[PDB]
């Protein structure tokens, strides 16, 4: 704002508002599943066992 | 052996910007000089990944 009255009375009025905002969200979800199953032999009793 | 890989990536981004500048000056013959200027800026960004 500027105001000059009678070419003698001067006035100035300068304002400034500045707002900056910042947000950051970072999510990670890692899921690992490993499953091993070995079946080698099938052991049975001989039917003639005692 | 069977193998599957599924990858999905989504990215979203928005930028907005407004700028208003309004001036008004009443300039008489060296008796009154009343000048007013207002400004207004607005920048927003929004990025969403997935």
């Amino acid at each position: 704002t500027e105001l000059a009255l009678f070419s003698r009375v001067n006035g100035k009025f300068s304002t400034e508002f500045q707002r900056m905002k910042t947000l950051q969200v970072k999510d990670q979800a890692v899921t690992t599943r490993v499953q091993v199953r070995n079946r080698i032999y099938t052991v049975k009793t001989t039917p003639t066992s005692e | 052996q069977e193998d599957h890989v599924r990858s999905s990536f989504l990215l979203d981004n928005q930028n907005s910007q407004n700028t208003v500048t309004a001036s008004a000056g009443i300039a008489f013959l060296n008796i009154v000089n009343f000048k007013v200027e207002t400004d207004y800026i607005s920048q927003t960004s929004l990025t969403k990944d997935y």
